[PDB]
């Protein structure tokens, strides 16, 4: 149903602490401001999330992007020319 | 005239002689501004906080405080004060309470008053904190039956001024003169809102449980079935306040009220006024006596009651909402020492209205409104209509009298009023000559009937005659005069229950 | 005209015609900037949080809060708030569907005829939508004695507010269509880490949530001659997201029970019910006898329009379609 | 001429010399202010708190501590010290057995104590069962002076929760609980918090604790106490240190510590406590045996010869109860009985009038009216010019007294200690005789500890 844990940020004394940081604050944002996207190879799976901008909002300036372009950035996959590949 | 010896963004020129607060500051109160709607306050140039309360009084003038806080806490002299208690509606091995029952209880009423004091006297006074129970289940069967030879559903309600978070009471069940336990509130019934006139759970919701074994003796159970006389006593409740802080989100966490309650009964005058189907609790501030340096404002009793509740004057009478509360229409209910301050100070007075005395530290005031009236005038809720009254007079207390010359009749079905509850007969009357005589008879439970005699000018009566069950004889009460005998303000009052 | 009583970034002059939010500062409202998706805001020039919640006037216009919040309550005047409560799924071996109207309508009286100019309807039992009644569907007829013959609890919380809640611990009792059994309480793994508007945990499409109380052959009788189960909520502790200057979202010890009251005793409850989903919207509005008071003061149109969203097409209003 | 050695806000000269409170800034006593209700306020030029209580001198004088400490203690001389014991209502032993109990906190002290924790034992006859500190069940939030917890017209609050149930460690306590002994209950320490106001202007009662400061506040202070009969009241005085030269806290004398520690007001000569007068010829004082010594040594070197002028030391103990029974022949008999053999028609009394005797004097004493088994002590004041006459003393009691006085020429007090026991025992008589002529006045009865 839910998972809870960590992640660092490198404070002002050059450590990294997860300790005051849990990702339950930010799952509810990036959900509501990005587009799911999978990609599954047959063994293994992959799950992103691409930001887009709201329907009818004059302030919002996330850029405007193709599904294909999406998905070449979502996986650093290489385009050579046309085709798209991502580990061959 | 900007001198600030307590600091509170309030100038001691406007804090002594009256000033409003207008776009979030405090300016000097001007006569013209009454219509307007802006209020008059008068404050303490020494404290910070003149009520005691934990908001001073600039923050208190100017509402810039929790905004579930009444709009009549917002006067610097009337402090923020959550009376919470709890009361219980179900029995295990249905309920009624009332928040006024042991304070009424312990008045015994004459026949006559004092001239000069209008009102009664009772040496047991008590707060709307506890509780009293009469189970309505009882229909002239005990508890007895059936079973002979441990979890309760109580609701935590509170009639104080301001919002109470995160409610942890600690209550006490009667067993006879014994105890049953100490039940403190520990972690699942800790409601986290409590707003002022308002349940936990909310007002459509079914009461909580209380939490795992007791022993009951049996042999008070017989006095039970004697009497429901079983109260339920809240001895403290722990909770906190809410401010806001430097950047803004309001802070509940270190901010008790416990620290601030022997402080404000300390400062603080006790008034109370019931309507019959709510109570409030007010605490207005009192200077102190022998203190020179003690810059508290000085307010009479009348205008205590206007600034408490936030009651309205309309040409001489205070207005509650509808609901008349003058002195001549409502039936108050002093302690003794209260009760002896005001009569020592009435007779250095010339009017002589319990309204018009000037308010001390330390009073204890219950104001009781009555569950029937009339004044003659404009108000009358009466079930019926009295017979043989003439409206058209000029010599009543307010606006007009009646000219009785015979008998007066009214019928009151027994369903109009509540059963098993003492009720105290009303009013006020007139003779020129005095040399009528006035009759009475109660219709009850037991026939009572007596005599009376007026006096050149108006004089209060008391009368008392209990109710016994559901199904009785209708009550009435019959008036008789000699001569020409004039009447106003006919009063029915509601006190305590009577025993089963 | 850059005078600010309130010190919330909002000269006093936009802030009682109105304004909007260009390039985050604001700037005077025009007739003109309709067309281009802007939308006109309005709030009380005397007071940082005009609806109450804890987000000020300057960051629900400009959109400077959490993300997961909905844009009906970037609105100054209307309130971020988490109406939430629990749906009952199972009862035991039978399941049942809820209804958040059905407590509600239950106490309307309905006649032939209406006075002139009212034509709405009076109700005598107002509750809210954490005031939550089932109705079971897989009882086709049979008694629930039927099977013992002799003399737990899984759930699915729900939101309807506007503002996400995190840590979500409800408070409910079993209220047995009469009396009170248990006021059961979620500690520990019953906890939802986060609730998002319009949406439930757990989120659709996973089983139902288990929650774990005797009942008597009494209830049995009634429960099966024409009456219901219902569990409502008597209140629910959560947190919310707050900025910070090195700016980090930081959602403990900030606190829904707070503010709750304010939010309450100042707004204007709205509620819309589309028949399959349910929607609670507080709206701020004035009391009368404040002169200092400097909420303002619109119509209902204005305030559904401004509550859900709607569109005002012509004279009318259009939601979702 | 504003130096502040220990930085106050309160001049060297106006803190050694008398200042009062006028605008929240002190300044130097006149007194012409006496007519206005304005106190005179005298304390130490070299220390914050000059009895030791957490509150310091300028926060005491001013009264801008905590409202719920009494107005007495606004005086800085006198420490905030609050006294919180616990009282035992209701004592049942059930099944080895379940023990409770029904108490309520009484405080005596000056100022509030909140989070009241206190600690009781259990013991019956030297045996102490166990350790009892109050769990989170009886903690009490608030506990204002002079007022119990629960408040008046509460019910008392259980006892069955000994560590994280009561129960003793075998039967052999109960069979000597049959026979005849019962369990009492004694309080050794009482927890609590003070309530300060905070940086920000909110008061905080967390950090801060009475119990950091009892030992301290002790130890500077002369201890008083004033019994009504049925209230308590037990203050504490500043006292300064005898041989310390830097010690330059004020020395005052005992008859002026009471008119401040209780607050009582003085018409003139005598003093009121609260309507009641606690004159020094109209109330019995009690001393341990170190006061006995010193107060006596102080007398004779002084030529007034009265108590109430003695200058205050530091561990005095004092216990001051005020007359069961007294007459003064001017305003006052409570007697029931009225005496025999009186003539008011003198002028050598100590007020007014005194009380010329020819013969003897005989009283019958009710004993409705009077403690069973309870000790009583009688005082009286005796002149005689002549000095040529002996008075004895015939009081029937649990065993009958008979002594002998010789008068002296000035008035003196008489004090003898007798026992009563039984309600339903022989009526209490009493006899006083005299040879000749003499002068009685300001009779007394007074309880005693049984
Ligand atoms: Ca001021
Ligand atoms: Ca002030
Ligand atoms: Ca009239
Ligand atoms: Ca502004
Ligand atoms: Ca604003
Ligand atoms: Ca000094
Ligand atoms: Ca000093
Ligand atoms: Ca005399």
């Amino acid at each position: 149903t839910q998972v809870s844990g960590n992640y660092g940020t490198k404070n002002s004394q050059g450590q990294i602490i997860t300790e005051g940081n849990s990702w339950s604050n930010y799952i509810s944002q990036i959900d509501s401001v990005s587009a799911s996207i999978i990609l599954d190879t047959g063994s293994q799976t992959f799950e992103r999330r691409v930001a887009a901008k709201e329907q009818g909002n004059p302030e919002d300036k996330t850029p405007e992007i193709t599904i294909g372009e999406a998905i070449k950035k979502a996986f650093s996959a290489t385009k050579n020319g046309e085709l798209l590949y991502f580990n061959g | 005239e900007d001198l600030d010896t307590d600091n509170d963004n309030i100038p001691d020129a406007y804090e002594k002689n009256g000033y409003t607060i207008k776009d979030s500051i405090a300016v000097k109160w001007n006569d013209s501004f009454a219509e307007q709607g802006y209020k008059k306050y008068v404050s303490s140039y020494l404290e910070s906080n003149t009520a005691g309360d934990p908001y001073t009084d600039y923050q208190k003038a100017s509402g810039s405080i929790d905004k579930a806080i009444k709009l009549e806490a917002r006067d610097p002299l009337v402090a923020a004060f959550p009376v919470v208690g709890v009361g219980m509606e179900n029995l295990i091995i249905a309920t009624t309470n009332s928040k006024t029952d042991a304070n009424t209880v312990g008045v015994s009423i004459s026949a006559g008053y004092q001239n000069g004091f209008t009102g009664n006297i009772t040496t047991s006074y008590s707060h709307t904190t506890d509780n009293s129970t009469a189970v309505q289940d009882s229909n002239g069967e005990s508890w007895n039956t059936g079973l002979s030879i441990i979890n309760a559903n109580v609701r935590y309600y509170n009639t104080g001024t301001a919002p109470m978070y995160k409610v942890t009471p600690t209550t006490n069940l009667v067993l006879d003169g014994e105890t049953l336990a100490t039940i403190k509130a520990q972690d699942n019934q800790i409601g986290n809102n409590l707003s002022p006139n308002e349940t936990y759970p909310k007002k459509g919701l079914s009461p909580l449980a209380l939490n795992r074994l007791i022993p009951i003796n049996y042999d008070q159970l017989k006095k039970l079935d004697s009497g429901k006389q079983i109260k339920l006593e809240t001895t403290q409740v722990s909770g906190n306040y809410g401010t806001k802080n430097s950047q803004g989100q309001i802070i509940t966490e270190g901010n008790s009220w416990s620290n601030y309650i022997s402080q404000i009964d300390s400062v603080s005058a006790s008034i109370i006024l019931d309507t019959g189907s709510q109570t409030f609790e007010r605490r207005v501030a009192a200077k102190e006596q022998g203190n020179p340096e003690d810059k508290t404002p000085e307010i009479t009793i009348g205008e205590a009651i206007k600034k408490a509740f936030s009651a309205t004057k309309n040409g001489e009478l205070l207005y509650f909402n509808g609901i008349p509360i003058d002195e001549s229409c409502v039936e108050l209910i002093f302690d003794d020492n209260t009760s002896e301050i005001i009569k020592e100070q009435l007779k250095y007075l010339d009017d002589k209205k319990i309204y018009n005395v000037k308010l001390e530290r330390g009073m204890n005031i219950l104001i009781k409104v009555p569950s029937y009236f009339t004044n003659f005038d404009e108000y009358n809720n009466f079930p019926a209509s009295w017979s043989n009254i003439d409206t058209k007079n000029q010599d009543g207390l307010q606006s007009v009298a009646n000219k009785l010359s015979g008998e007066t009749k009214i019928i009151i079905p027994m369903s109009k009023l509540k059963p098993y509850k003492r009720y105290v007969f009303s009013g006020y009357s007139k003779d020129p000559s005095t040399s009528n005589s006035i009759t009475v008879n109660i219709k009850s439970k037991e026939q009572k009937t007596d005599y009376l005699v007026p006096e050149k000018d108006y004089t209060k009566f008391s009368y008392e005659f209990e109710t016994t069950g559901k199904d009785s004889s209708d009550i009435e009460i019959t008036l008789t005069s000699s001569g020409v005998i004039f009447l106003d303000n006919l009063s029915i009052t509601e006190l305590n229950s009577t025993p089963e | 005209e850059d005078l600010d009583t309130d010190n919330d970034n909002i000269p006093d002059a936009y802030e009682k015609n109105g304004y909007t939010i260009k390039d985050s500062i604001a700037v005077k409202w025009n007739d003109s900037f309709a067309e281009q998706g802007y939308k006109k805001y309005v709030s009380s020039y005397l007071e940082s949080n005009t609806a109450g919640d804890p987000y000020t006037d300057y960051q629900k216009a400009s959109g400077s809060i959490d993300k997961a919040i909905k844009l009906e309550a970037r609105d100054p005047l209307v309130a971020a708030y988490p109406v939430v409560g629990v749906g009952m799924e199972n009862l035991i071996s039978r399941a049942t569907t809820n209804s958040k109207t059905d407590a509600n309508t239950v106490g309307v009286s309905i006649s032939a005829g209406y006075q002139n100019g009212f034509t709405g309807n009076i109700t005598t039992s107002y509750s809210h939508t954490t005031d939550n009644s089932t109705a079971v569907q897989d009882s086709n007829g049979e008694s629930w004695n039927t099977g013992l013959s002799i003399n737990n609890a899984n759930v699915r919380y729900y939101n309807t507010g506007t503002a996400p809640m995190y840590k979500v611990t409800p408070t409910t009792n079993l209220v047995l269509d009469g009396e009170t059994l248990a006021t059961i309480k979620a500690q520990d793994n019953q906890i939802g880490n986060n609730l998002s508007p319009n949406e439930t945990y757990p989120k659709k499409g996973l089983s139902p949530l288990a929650l774990n109380i005797p009942i008597n052959y009494d209830q049995l009788k009634k429960l099966d001659s024409g009456k219901q189960i219902k569990l409502e909520t008597t209140q629910v502790s959560g947190n919310y997201g707050t900025k910070n200057s090195q700016g980090q979202i930081i959602t403990e010890g900030n606190s829904w029970s707070n503010y709750i009251s304010q939010i309450d005793s100042v707004s204007a409850s709205i509620i819309l019910d589309t028949g399959s989903q349910t929607f609670e919207r507080r709206v701020a509005a004035k009391e009368q006898g404040n002169p200092e008071d400097k909420t303002p003061e619109i119509t209902i149109g204005e305030a559904i329009k401004k509550a859900f969203s709607a569109t005002k097409n012509g004279e009318l209003l259009y939601f979702n379609g």
